[PDB]
DNA sequence: ACGAATTAAGCAATTCGTAATCATGGTCATAGCT
DNA sequence: AGCTATGACCATGATTACGAATTGC
């Protein structure tokens, strides 16, 4: 699908990035070259503070591939 | 190297192969399981203590390779080694129950079953060589 | 010479990473005489030291100057 | 702290064990009174 | 000769910081 060696699969950076190169080609686009960066860390997910008590009835909700949405 | 030495920035694939797959084929690819040639092996030695793949010190004893395309199983067999010469191996003794010395191998996995026995280790191993030249996973 | 003080702590990380994301990378080399600057990063006292190269000038981080002078 | 050539999904969270350190109960030893 | 108040100890209990193994969105 990604038009990618069989190895690369083990790796999500290459076959992401073949597969929006090809999308890029598609529409007559040029990708930009590898930079450089420095390893950093951001802030991730939230998660609340549960009392920890027995709860009767709960009702769950959840919103569908959070991030790509 | 030289427009990294400018400071200037090169744009597209450093990458040549997908750059040569994109150009190669260009629309979307229609392919086949079965043309695709996929191959498992599994390995067993014999020896005194723990095998150690970085020495491969001692000699192996069992080979086993399946191959998709033919959907075939190759066992190959030493019958005498240093540690020990045994005689052949029988696919339906496997077949037989436990309880009657069997091994409760299924019978449809034994149809697929093509044996090669070898004295030693070298005509296997060069058997193993020249099959895998023949067929070549995919 | 290029010098201040903590100034590969602060000002030459700060300034360099301000050009890029405000200006771009092409402005952010033209620092460099040669147009030729690089990034590292340095995981020593709890790390976050970015030390900036300019290919041309000469860093010389008059903190440490003073520290081992 | 300059090695210098280079490379491959992320973060938040609990729980346990280990090593360091301070407070202390059960019990033993001292002893003192009867 | 024995009960009992108290110091030492020996281990026991408890709290903190850090490494590690494992989920789960
Ligand atoms: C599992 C997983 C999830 N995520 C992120 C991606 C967004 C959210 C939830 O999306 P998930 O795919 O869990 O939701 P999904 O199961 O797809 O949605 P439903 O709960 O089934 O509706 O968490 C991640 O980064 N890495 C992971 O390994």
């Amino acid at each position: 699908y990604a038009k990618m060696p069989f190895s690369g699969v083990m790796s999500p950076i290459k076959t992401w990035d073949a597969i929006i190169f090809n999308s890029l080609k598609g529409e007559h686009k040029v990708i930009p070259q590898q930079g450089s960066h420095v390893k950093q860390s951001f802030p991730g997910a939230f998660v609340f503070e549960p009392k920890p008590i027995a709860r009767r009835y709960i009702m769950s909700f959840d919103l569908t591939s959070l991030y790509p949405s | 190297k030289r427009m990294e030495d400018i400071g200037l920035e090169a744009l597209g694939m450093n990458d040549f192969k997908l750059a040569y797959i994109s150009d190669t084929y260009g629309s979307e690819i229609v392919y086949d399981r079965k043309f695709v040639r996929v191959a498992n092996c599994d390995i067993e030695v014999t020896g005194d203590k723990f095998p150690d793949p970085m020495k491969a010190e001692y000699e192996i004893d069992a080979i086993t390779h399946y191959d998709s395309i033919d959907d075939r199983f190759y066992v190959f067999d030493l019958l005498n080694s240093m540690y020990g010469s045994v005689s052949k191996w029988d696919a339906k003794l496997a077949a037989k129950l436990d309880c009657e010395g069997g091994d409760e191998v299924p019978q449809e996995i034994l149809d697929r079953v093509i044996y090669m026995p070898f004295d030693n280790e070298r005509d296997m191993l060069m058997e193993y060589i020249n099959l895998w030249e023949q067929k070549r996973p995919a | 010479i290029f010098t201040g003080w903590n100034i590969e702590g602060f000002a030459v990380p700060y300034i360099m990473n301000r050009v890029k994301m405000i200006l771009g990378e092409r402005s952010m080399k033209r620092f460099s005489p040669i147009g030729r600057v690089k990034s590292k990063l340095i995981q020593n006292m709890y790390g976050s030291k970015e030390i900036y190269s300019i290919d041309g000038v000469s860093i010389l981080d008059y903190l440490d100057l003073y520290k081992k002078f």
